[PDB]
Order: structure tokens, then sequence, then C-alpha cells
């Protein structure tokens, strides 16, 4: 049942409040936690994200942390920013200076207890939690650093719960600083021994859809959001609305993960939408959603092989349609998908459309191609690390480099384990 | 075809018709599996906590 | 007169048994709150009926039942349902969290943690009776409870009630319906678990159910009460003889007599005829040689596979409706001329049949026409091993290189018991293989 | 673009099927353990027929029909000639044959073999008998030569009436047999290809050693080693059809169709209907076809006699090219539809 959801940092709060808007309004809830829908299929389900308040008011089980308070103080006057519980606002004044050491170590150390205590107050209320998510991203310092400290601590008492990961990852064409590759580097390590399911959300692929196919000139950070609020929608649409299909995070981990480690998803969406009228068609929904450039992370899917792979179709349209395309695609192209996992794409669909849009369509990819992702990251580790620029950052916080050295190896790691099934 | 042991009743009647003539463990084994099992859930859990607490 | 148990285990075997549950009552003229008018023994019987429903001073007809699910959505809506005043709280049985389609979490790890309360449960029914002959359980093979919490309880029922029989009714895994991808691996688990526990067991392949309500109903996508409600009418031809009148299939111990003569091939073939759709304006009935020959076509079989590449062990056909043994007889010599049937050397060529006169029952608002003569057939034949082959080749694509077995692993199971039971399994492809070939 | 599976790559009949498919554009090959298949050619041995129909979204088609050994091994062949009443022990196409076990294993039929085989010595007619299984043959007058040489190996064998007045092609005085390639489609049409092919012997035939065995064994192998002539009268010791037809109108005033070829498409047309009942895909979730090679004797009369079914037979060199092709038209393109018949269609309708 209950999913109980945290965002970490300037891109974790920005990206977790857009989220809360987005589905906020599919559900009929208002700013103030008002319903005021149509239909009762808003509702069946509200309980997996909401708390329901005095008055029948909803209120997102949500807690927004961060180490200094300028985004949450925008959050709280954005939108929906008097939804939230104020309880729940747990914030440092000191920063984090895209330091993932400052999140994980020094800083971030001395706030952890405090969000942990709002955890446990929004756990205790669940008449059966199932797990936890987290926004956030992992070229900073708060959501990189501080974010993967929460989730070694929310697994040490909550060892049974299944963790779950929105994870946008750093990239020079939409880069804040230099260090972004320790921190992510860093930070992977953690994802990769202590999450379920990650989202790998790369800002690569964002800026070049926003540029190339929405055609928008100079991406804002605003501009990959309405992307990545698109696709979490996508994603999480079992988990809000009536289906044959239950909201079980679980399950998906169980069809979706052959082996532990190998939990990075790479999602994708259609129709690819800008802040048009012309209804997709099932064939056209299903060849967008598998295309490369759907993709939102820069990885090309004909480079590895598919894993597994959860389909969800949003609209009014033929499910025999639906089938019949899922099934084309996999027998089209049955060299991308391995043979020794039978019937590995799995279709949901919901009759309830997105905000905008008569029809769409949410990929979820395990492909072994997100190795190039993480190759990726890797050289620009390298390319500093050899050098050891930028290390007093971190050894000023404690820090040794031998643990860059380690965290550096067991992402290599992670790229050998994938590169093994692509040739199994 | 040889048609043998008609019975009727009011709701059917039965017969056979031949065409050829012919040419578990314990409780305690059990509670014991169940239980070497949650040793095993229990020991794996103690050497997560014991990683976590390094 | 001897009693029967049903158990209903997980989202399969719960919402089957809510479809057969449904057709009895229609059948035996039982009303949604348990009044049966026709019943002038008030408080108590011995008739067929009463094998399946017990009886209070009140006059309430209580289905001698228990629905176990680990967790409560699907129970819930029996609960609110229909008949809601039909079933007694004390046999809908829930947990608050499932087995996410992984055997090992349902037999292990929750299995553990519910067991007891479920005898307990069943044991009250037990109580009931003046003569237990035993159970039948519903699941299916692919769901982690359906398919691990019944093989432990098929295991401490053969404890519990050791002289009892115990019948199956068992739904494989078909991918156009299916919930996991480990469905392979729950199947041949829950198969070799609880192989030695049952004395019969009927396989139900959502595929061939999927395809004859497409086929057959012009249903383009069947839903999950399309499939079931074609699914309780077979198990309703099935148990006919444990609550009507008549001689053959009238104890459980009759259906191993007749359909088993070797304990572990105990899986019988079972064809239905005619399958119509309700939206058929004109229809033809069908006669007695129409409807018996389509129980030799393996487009009506529960499970599709090839009945002449096989051997038969045992035949029985169950009538409903308008027949009688003439045309029975009639039908059979004209098809034995046309159709491919051997027995194995050491059976009698020869059908069992089974004619209750009263056509089967539909139910309103419902896909299936009325007709006025249907026959299931149950047939022993090692074709049926053609889906175990199935099965075990999606286990062994799986298995070699241990994708998702660290799910089993992480509830207790050790890796072995996979091994194990995929050996179990390679000697029952083995045993059908030598009787048949 | 539809999809196939090649698991017998042994196969010079389906590995030039294999590369002209490809060769059309909208055929593409699969991995051997792919399941996405829409074609299988598959292996010869324990091909798994359970796993076929049960891909949703795939039209399923293999090369090989289910249960068609009955036709296609010697002791099989034999028991299904007289135990079906459309064969009937009364069949005048079929030499008689017997079943025999050794003794090393024992149902048999070496006991009524005997009973037939001694108003043999005792009618005076000959009586040489040929013996095979499933390499090894021996042709003799007196029985226990033959049961002797059965006893000597391990598996099942066959005795049958060796033609002691075979038809002989001048010049040479010499055997042959005919081969004649047939296909059944998915629909159980059954197509006689147009052109066969002669076996010849390269010996002149000779009825009083039966030990040396190259005038009395066609086989295309111990004819190319163990033969003194192999190739002197026809290439490959080869004859094809429209030679041997003008040979049977210039020597004896016949053809080919009249005097040998309507006994062999009532031959084929016959056996494979039989079968058809336990063999037929028309109602199944998968679909057959099977190419098969039907070898004959003529006797001197002209009377065409079966000697045996090839359920996975190799085609002649100069003819491949026609018939693969023709394979991929009637039973593959039949199925799956890309974007003057060399087959012959046996169908016959006789009402009474
Ligand atoms: N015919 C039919 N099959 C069903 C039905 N419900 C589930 N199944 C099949 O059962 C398999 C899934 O097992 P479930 O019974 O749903 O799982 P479960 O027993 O509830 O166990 P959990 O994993 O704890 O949910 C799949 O093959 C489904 O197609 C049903 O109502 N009718
Ligand atoms: C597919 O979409 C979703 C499905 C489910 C979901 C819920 C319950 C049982 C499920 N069994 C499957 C499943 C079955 C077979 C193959 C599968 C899956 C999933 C991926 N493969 C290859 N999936 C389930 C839950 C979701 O959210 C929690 C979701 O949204 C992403
Ligand atoms: N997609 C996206 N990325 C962001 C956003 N804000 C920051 N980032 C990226 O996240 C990284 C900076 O981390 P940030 O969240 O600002 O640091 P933190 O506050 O310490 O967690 C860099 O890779 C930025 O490009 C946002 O709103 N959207
Ligand atoms: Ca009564
Ligand atoms: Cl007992
Ligand atoms: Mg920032
Ligand atoms: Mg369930």
């Amino acid at each position: 049942r209950e999913i109980v959801h945290i965002q970490a940092g300037q891109c974790g709060n920005q990206i977790g409040a857009k989220f809360w808007e987005v589905i906020s309004d599919e559900h009929g809830i208002d700013p103030t936690g008002s319903y005021h829908g149509d239909s009762d299929l808003q509702l069946e389900r509200i309980n997996v994200y909401y708390n329901e308040a005095t008055g029948n008011k909803y209120v997102p089980r949500a807690i927004l942390v961060d180490l200094e308070p300028g985004t949450m103080d925008s959050v709280r006057s954005g939108p929906f920013g008097q939804i939230f519980r104020p309880d729940n606002f747990v914030f440092g004044q000191s920063g984090a200076g895209n330091n993932w050491a400052k999140g994980h170590y020094t800083e971030g150390a001395e706030l952890v207890d405090s969000v942990l205590d709002v955890v446990r107050k929004e756990s205790e209320s669940c008449d059966c939690l199932q797990g936890f998510q987290l926004t956030h991203s992992l070229g900073g310092g708060t959501g990189s650093g501080m974010g993967t400290l929460l989730i070694s601590k929310i697994r040490e008492e909550y060892p049974d719960r299944i963790m779950n990961t929105f994870s946008v990852m750093p990239s020079p064409k939409v880069s804040d600083t230099v260090v972004e590759p320790y921190n992510a580097t860093l930070s992977v390590h953690q994802l990769v021994e202590n999450t379920d399911e990650t989202y790998c959300i790369d800002n690569e692929a964002l800026y070049d859809i926003c540029f190339r196919t929405l055609k928008l000139t100079t991406p804002t950070y605003g501009d990959l959001n309405h992307l990545v609020s698109a696709t979490m929608s996508g994603v999480t649409t079992c988990l809000r609305f009536p289906g044959q299909l239950n909201a079980d995070l679980r399950k998906l981990a169980v069809n979706m993960v052959p082996f532990p480690r190998l939990h990075f998803f790479m999602p994708g969406f259609a129709p690819l939408t800008s802040r048009q009228y012309r209804a997709l068609t099932v064939p056209e929904l299903t060849q967008q959603m598998f295309d490369s450039k759907n993709m939102m992370a820069a990885c090309d899917p004909r480079h590895g092989r598919y894993l597994t792979v959860a389909a969800i179709f949003r609209g009014r349209m033929s499910m025999k349609e639906v089938d019949e395309q899922m099934l084309n695609v996999q027998n089209k192209n049955s060299s991308y998908f391995v043979e020794w996992i039978p019937n590995n794409v799995k279709t949901a669909v919901c009759d309830i459309p997105p905000r905008g849009l008569k029809m769409s369509a949410t990929f979820i990819g395990n492909s072994t191609a997100i190795q190039e992702l993480f190759k990726r990251i890797s050289e620009q580790f390298t390319a500093m690390f050899r050098r050891k620029a930028f290390l007093h950052w971190y050894t000023g916080e404690g820090m040794d480099e031998m643990e860059f050295t380690e965290a550096e190896s067991n992402m290599n790691d992670l790229v050998s384990e994938y590169q093994q099934y692509q040739d199994a | 075809m040889e048609v043998i042991e008609l019975n009727k009743c009011t709701s059917g009647q039965s017969f056979e018709v031949i065409l050829k003539p012919p040419s578990d463990p314990s409780l305690e084994e059990i509670q014991k599996k169940l239980e070497a099992a949650e040793e095993r859930r229990k020991y794996q859990e103690a050497e997560l906590l014991k990683h976590l607490a390094e | 007169m001897r009693e029967c148990i049903s158990i209903h285990v997980g989202q399969a075997g719960v919402q089957i048994g809510n479809a057969c549950w449904e057709l009895y009552c229609l059948e035996h003229g039982i009303q949604p709150d348990g009044q049966m008018p026709s019943d002038k023994t008030i408080g108590g019987g011995d008739d067929s009926f009463n094998t399946f429903f017990s009886e209070t001073g009140a006059g309430k007809h209580v289905p001698r039942a228990v629905f176990v699910d680990l967790e409560p959505t699907v129970i819930d809506e029996v609960r609110t349902g229909t008949y809601r005043q039909l079933f007694h709280p004390e046999q809908l049985i829930t947990g608050k969290e499932d087995a996410a389609n992984n055997y090992a979490r349902g037999h292990y790890t929750i299995g553990k943690e519910i067991i007891d309360l479920v005898l307990d449960r069943i044991r009250k029914l037990a109580d009931q009776c003046t003569g237990l002959q035993g159970f039948l359980v519903f699941h299916s093979f692919g769901g982690g409870t359906g398919s691990g919490f019944t093989s432990l309880l098929m295991e401490r029922l053969s404890v519990d009630y050791g002289k009892k029989s115990k019948l199956e009714f068992s739904i494989y895994p078909a991918p156009q319906v299916s919930t996991a991808v480990v469905e392979p691996y729950n199947s041949i688990l829950t198969t070799h678990t609880t192989l030695e526990h049952s004395d019969c067991a009927f396989m139900v392949d959502n595929e061939a159910i999927y395809d004859i309500c497409r086929r057959n109903l012009d249903i383009e996508r069947p839903t999950y009460t399309n499939l079931n409600r074609l699914i309780s009418q077979i198990v309703s031809s099935i148990t006919a003889s444990l609550r009507f009148d008549g001689a053959l299939n009238v104890d459980l111990t009759e259906f191993q007599t007749n359909l088993v003569p070797y304990p572990r091939i105990h899986f019988p073939l079972a064809t239905y005829a005619p399958v119509i759709s309700a939206e058929k304006a004109y229809h033809e009935q069908l006669s007695v040689a129409e409807i018996t020959n389509a129980c030799f076509e393996p487009a009506n079989q529960m499970v599709k596979c090839d009945p002449r590449h096989g051997k038969y062990m045992a035949c029985c056909l169950l009538y409903r409706g308008d027949v009688v043994p003439k045309d029975v007889n009639a039908a059979i010599a004209t098809i034995k001329t046309k159709r491919s049937i051997q027995f194995v050397d050491w059976c009698p060529t020869g059908f069992k049949v089974g004619i209750n006169y009263q056509p089967p029952t539909v139910v309103p608002g419902g896909d299936l026409a009325k007709v006025q003569r249907a026959v299931c057939m149950l047939s022993n034949t090692t074709a049926i091993a053609e889906a175990w082959a199935r099965l075990d080749h999606k286990f062994d694509l799986m298995y070699a290189k241990r994708a998702f077995v660290h799910w089993y692993v992480g509830e207790g199971m050790e890796e072995g018991e996979f091994s194990e039971a995929r050996e179990d399994m390679a000697a029952l492809e083995k045993d059908y293989e030598e009787v048949g070939v | 673009m539809y999809t196939f599976v090649v698991r017998d790559e042994n196969s010079s009949v389906y590995a030039e099927v294999s590369r002209l498919l490809l060769a059309t554009g909208q055929w593409k090959r699969l991995r051997k353990d792919n399941p996405r298949f829409n074609l299988m050619l598959g292996e010869r041995n324990r091909l798994p027929f359970g796993r076929l129909g049960h891909e949703p979204g795939l039209v399923q088609l293999v090369n090989y029909y289910r249960g068609a050994d009955k036709l296609c091994r010697k002791a099989s062949l034999v028991k299904l000639i007289k135990t079906s009443p459309e064969l009937s022990e009364s069949c005048t196409w079929f030499p008689e044959s017997y079943v025999i076990y050794p003794t090393n294993l024992k149902t048999d039929e070496r006991e009524v073999f005997l009973a037939a085989y001694n108003r043999r010595r005792e009618g005076r007619e000959g009586n040489v008998w040929i013996a095979k299984s499933s390499e090894g043959i021996l042709i003799s007058s007196e029985a226990s030569e033959l049961l002797d040489f059965i006893d000597e190996q391990g598996q099942v064998h066959v005795i049958q009436k060796y033609l002691e007045k075979p038809l002989l092609l001048e010049p040479g005085h010499r055997k042959f047999d005919i081969r004649s390639w047939v296909l059944v489609d998915h629909l159980y049409n059954i197509y006689l290809y147009r052109e066969g092919v002669l076996r010849t012997s390269s010996e002149p035939y000779n009825s009083a050693n039966f030990q040396d065995k190259t005038c009395h064994l066609t086989n295309h192998c111990i004819q190319k080693e163990y033969s003194k002539n192999y190739g002197r009268y026809e290439e490959g010791n080869e004859m094809f059809f429209e030679e041997f037809n003008q040979y049977l109108m210039d020597a004896l005033n016949t053809t080919l169709e009249n005097s040998i070829l309507l006994q062999i498409k009532h031959i084929i047309r016959s056996c494979l209907m039989c079968i058809e009942p336990a063999i037929s895909t028309k109602h199944l979730h998968y679909q057959s076809f099977q190419l098969f090679g039907f070898d004959f004797m003529v006797d001197e009369e002209l009377k065409v006699w079966l000697i045996e079914v090839n359920g996975a037979p190799a085609c002649a060199q100069k003819l491949y090219a026609e018939l693969c092709q023709g394979i991929v038209d009637v039973a593959i393109s039949s199925v799956f539809p890309l974007a003057t018949s060399i087959f012959i269609k046996l169908h016959h309708h006789h009402h009474h």
C-alpha cells in the first residue's frame, strides 16, 4: 500500500514539487489539498501517495529535505506549496557546496536524524508501508551525498521494505560544477548496494530531447523538469490508478530485476511533449516509446540487450491493438531481448490519460546498454582523478583517496556485470 | 462393443463401454524445514546490519 | 453421504472459487442468502448436495469452503459480494502483504505465519463432518501464494488428514494473461512439493481458456470473469457426480480409481463441448455425435496438446442434458473408426459414461448460451506431458543464468531446491514417455 | 518480415531453402534457439513438437509432420501396411515383408515368415529374400542365412521378398530404382515433383551370386566406389525422366505416364491418405509440411513396387534449384505471403 516519498536537495525538490503538482492535478486534488474531481477512479488508490486529513483533505506522504532553505522556500511559495505537511520540511542552513562529502559525512550527518524522525512519523501512520521513493540528483552535495546517507539509514531501520529512486545523472552539457563526476561516482556505489530500483534520468538525454525534438533552443531546468514530471507520472500510473495490476513496488522489482545489482532502468516517454492536437495511434505510441530519441538515459538501446521491459499505455485505446503492437516490436526485434528470460516484456493500460494528451505511453527498460551511462561518468571521473584534481574539497571533509579508488572500482565492476549478460 | 454396469436413476444414468479388452513427511520435519529457512533469513539480515554497522 | 471441503488459495483459486459456488447455487436452486426452498428437511440432511453444503437451523445452506489469500483486496470483494451472506466470516482468511509472485515467500516466509490459522479454520469445517472424504484445492501455479502456500497446505493436510483424498484444480500459466516472469519457477517448485500429496489434479492452461473465449465466444480480450465462468462450467461438470444422484465418480476415491492407475501420472486432460456465444442469434443445437467428436479436437481441451501422439490410460465422458446411452454408443463407434485413440497395452480400451439429464446451467448475463446437451471428457493421456515440456524448457532458460534466483534465496530457500524440483520434473517427463511411446 | 530458424545444418535441401528465403529480403534468420520464429526447419531427431504453437502473435510452421515416421522407418511401414485396412494384407504393390527382432532382444514375426518361406521351396518358386534395417543387407535363398545374419546385429531388421524379375535397361542388363519427391503442405495437399530420377546400376544384373551386391543394390554410394563402371552410361548413375521416357517409347512402345507413373501416383496418395487422420495439422495450433522421397522398383511386367519412404531426403544435384524453390512457393509462401507449376497435385474423388 502506502509509499513514503522523499525529495532531497535542489534538483530533488524542484522535480519532486513538479511531480506532486502533476499527479495532484491528475487526481483532482487542488493546492489546499481539497478534492474537486469527476470520477471515483481518481481516489481508489489515492492513499498510496496521500494521507487523508481532517475534513477529508489529502496531504502528500512527502518529506522535503535540503541543507539550505532556498529551494524549499520556493517550493512553499510555489503552486502546490501549501499541500505539504509543514512539519515535513526539514532543512539546514549551511548548504553542501556541491560536495558529496559534506552531504554524506559532515553537514548531512548532523541533519539526518531529524529527517528520520519525520520518516518514522510517516511510516508508523501506514497500515502497510511497502517502501520509499527518493528524488534527487547525483551531481550536487545534498541530494547526492545526504540522499544516499538517508538511503543507508532508512535501510537500517526498514531492511524489508522497497527502496526506489529517481536519480538525475549529471552531464557536462548541463553542468553546475566540475566535481559532478566525483559526486555521481560516489553516489552510484551507494545506489547499487541500497536501492531496489533506480530510474536513471540523464540530464544529457533531457537536454538533447529539449534541443532536437522539442526544438527549444535554450532549455532551462524548467524545460528539463517538464520531461521528468511527465515521465514520473507515467512510471507511477499503476501506483495511482485502478487496474488489473496492483500498486506493488515489490512485484515490479521481482519482475524487472533478474540480478540484484542490475536494477538501473532506462525510462522513456511518448509523445514527447512541450509546454498539440493530433491523436497518436497505438502503432505510433509503440514505435516512439521504444525510440532511442524518447529514452531519458542517453544510451543507445541497440548497443545492448533488454533484460526486462515494463510498458504503460495511457488513454482510450484498443488493448487488442496495444497487444498486437507490443507483440510486434518483440517479434520484429527479438535480437535485442535476451532469449534466456521468456516473456520479459509486460504491458499495462490505464484508461485515464495525462493532462494535455489523449494518449501516451511510458517505457521502463532494464537494458545492458545503461552501461554506456556509467562508462561516461567513469571516464569523466578518471580524467580528473588521475591528477587528484579538486580532491581537496573532499579530503578537507575527512575523506581519503582510497574511498574514491574503491568507488571507481565498484562502478567499473557494475559496467563489467552489464557487459557479461550482453554476451550471455 | 459391450455395454456393462448400467445404473439408472431419475437424475440420469451411468455405464461402462469396453471396445477392446487389455491387450508423507512429519509435522516435525516440516516445522524444521520452515525454521531452517527462517534461520537462513535472519542470518542474512544479521550480515546486512553488521555491514551497515561497519 | 460423505462431505468434501473445498480450499481456495491465492487470487486465482479465490476468484474461480467464486465462480464455482455461484454456479453450484444456481444448479441446486440456492439463493444468494443461502435459502433452498426445495430442501424440505430443515436444519440438516444427508442428500448428495450436502457433500458441498452444510445446513443451519434457520435453513441457510453454507458452502464447505475455505478461502485463503495473503492480501485482502481479493477476498474483501467476496465479503461485500452478491453471495456475502452465503459464507461465514470464519471461512474467509486474509493476510496483509502478499507473496510477491515468489514461491519461497509464500511457502517459507509468509506461509509459516498463517498456516496454523488456516488448519484451524479448516478443522472447524471438518468438525461438522460425520464423514470427510477429503479436499478440493483451487490455486494457480504461477502466483506466490497459489504456488508457495498451497504446497505448504498440501504437506500438512497429508499429516492432519492422512487417509483423506486430495484433488487439485490448478491454473497453468500463460503469457497472454500472466503476472510474473518467474511463473515457470513457481510452477516447477509447487509441482515438485505437491506431487506426492495430490491424488488427482486437473490442469487448466489459461492459454486454452483464453483462445476458447476468443474463438468461440468472440470476446476480443477475455477478462478473468470470462475465463472463470467457463472454468467453473468445467469444474461443475467434474464435480456434479459428488453433488447429484448417480453411480459414477460418486466419491473422491473413485476419481483416482477411474482416472489414475499410476499415482505420479495423476493429471487427466479435460475437454469440454460445446461452448456457444449468448450473442449468437441463430444456433443449430449440436447432437450427441457432434459434441462427443468435439471432445477429440485439441481446440476444446483445457490444455493444448495432441493426444494422437500419446496413449490413453482411462477415459470418462460426463454428459449433461438430453443424452441416452444408445446415442453415446453410436457416437463412440463412429469416432473410433475416424480418429487415433490408442490405449496403453495394460488398460482396457473403454469409456466410463455418466449422464445427468439436467442440461448445463448458465449464469444470466453470462457469455454462455443455454444448450440442450453438453459433455466433459476426462482422459488420462500422456500427451498432457507436452505442457510439462513447455514449462521445464522455460525454467531451464532462466535457471541456466540463475536469473531471479536471488529473490528466492533471500526468503530462506536454498538454491538446491531449484535443481531438486527440476530433476523431479525430469523424472516425470520420462515417466510419461515410458508409458506413452 | 518473417522469421525462421535452422536446426538441421546437415540438410542439403533446407540449406538451399534457408538461403533462398533470405534472398527474398522478407525473411530474417534467427539464432537456433530463438523461440519468436514463424518457421522452424527442425532437427531430424526428437524435434520438440510440443513447444510449437504457443507463442502469441506468431503463426508457426515446421518442415516436418509429427507422426510421419510411421511411414519412414522400414519396420513401421511394414507394420502400417499389414495392420491398416486401407493398406491391408491384400496390398498389391508392397513386397511381402516381415518384422524380425534379433534373439538378443526376442511383436516379432519370424514364426510366420517361416510359414510362407516353406511353401516357397515346397512350391518350387524363387525364394530369394532381402533383409535390411532402418550397410548391413543380405539376399539369400535359404532362411537361416537370413535369421543368422540378424542375430549377429542388435537392431530390428525386416525380411522382404527380393524382386527376382526386375526391369533391366539395355544396353547393360542392369537394375535401377525410381525416386520421387513428394511435398505435403499444411492443407494436406499432396504434391508430386514433376522430376524424378532413376538410380541405375552400372553392373549387369546377375541372378546366380546374390553376394556381389553392386548389380543388386542401386544405391548411389555403393555404385561410385565398389562398382567397375560408375558413370559409363549416365552421368552420376542418374537417369532422369525425359530419357527414361524415350527409352520406354523406343524399347517397349509405352510412356512413363501410362506404364509407371499412374501406379506411382496411386501409391503415394494411398500411403499419405492412410496416415492423414493421424498427422494432419488442419485444426492444430501449429502447422506442418514435409518433403518425402518415395523409392520404387519396377518389375519386368512393368508393375511398380514400393520399397521405402524417406522422411528426410536429399535431391539430385541438377534438381535442387527448382525443387527447393518449389518448396518455398507452395509450402512456405503459402502461409507467409511475400509482397507452370513444377508439382502435380495428387487428388482423386471416385464416387461409390
Ligand atoms: N483463470 C484465471 N487465472 C488467474 C486468475 N487470477 C490469477 N490468475 C493466474 O494466476 C497466476 C498469478 O497467480 P495469482 O493467483 O494471481 O497470485 P497469488 O496466488 O495471489 O499469489 P501472490 O504472488 O501473493 O499475489 C497468473 O498466471 C494469472 O494469469 C483468475 O481469476 N482466473
Ligand atoms: C508494468 O507496469 C507496472 C506493473 C506493475 C505490476 C504490479 C503487480 C504485478 C505485476 N506483474 C508484473 C510483470 C509481469 C510479467 C513481466 C513483467 C512484469 C513487470 C515487468 N515485466 C517484464 N508487473 C506487475 C506495477 C507497476 O508499478 C508498481 C508498474 O508500473 C511500472
Ligand atoms: N534535471 C534537473 N537537474 C538539475 C536541477 N537542478 C540541478 N540539477 C542538476 O543536479 C546537479 C546539481 O545538484 P543540486 O541538486 O543542484 O545540488 P544539491 O542541492 O546539493 O543536491 C547538476 O548535475 C545539475 O545539472 C533541475 O531542476 N532539474
Ligand atoms: Ca436438507
Ligand atoms: Cl485421516
Ligand atoms: Mg544546485
Ligand atoms: Mg495475490
